[PDB]
C-alpha cells in the first residue's frame, strides 16, 4: 500500500535473513551435541562412558 | 471599485477552497495510510490520533 519506504522493507528483510542465520547457526551448534555417527558400519566399544 | 474588489475576492476564495480541498485530501489519504500500518500493526493507536486531528 506503500505506507512506508521500499528501503525500510529491505533493510528489515535483511534483518529477518541475518537473524536466520543465526538461528541456523545456534541450531547447527545444538545438533553438534547430539553427536551423529558420520559413517555407517560396526561401532566398537566406547572410549569414554557417561559422566565424562 | 467595489464591484471589483467583490468580484476580486470571490474569484481568489474559489482559488482558497480549491487549495483546501487538496490538503483535505491529502490528509485523508495519509489517514488512509497511517489506518492500514495501524490495522497491520506498526504504528501504535496515538499515530493514527495525530492523524485524526
Amino acid at each position: 500500500d506503500q505506507a512506508v519506504s521500499k528501503q525500510q522493507y529491505a533493510d528489515a528483510n535483511a534483518a529477518y535473513l541475518q537473524s536466520k542465520a543465526a538461528v541456523e547457526q545456534a541450531r547447527i551448534n545444538l545438533r553438534y551435541t547430539k553427536v551423529l555417527s558420520p559413517i555407517s558400519g560396526r561401532i566398537g566399544r566406547s572410549a569414554v562412558t557417561e559422566g565424562a | 471599485a467595489s464591484v471589483a474588489t467583490a468580484y476580486l475576492t470571490l474569484k481568489a476564495d474559489q482559488a482558497q477552497l480549491q487549495l483546501t480541498k487538496d490538503t483535505l485530501g491529502t490528509y485523508q489519504k495519509s489517514f488512509d495510510l497511517t489506518q492500514r500500518s495501524y490495522d497491520v500493526g506498526v504504528a501504535s493507536a496515538l499515530d493514527l490520533r495525530q492523524a485524526q486531528t
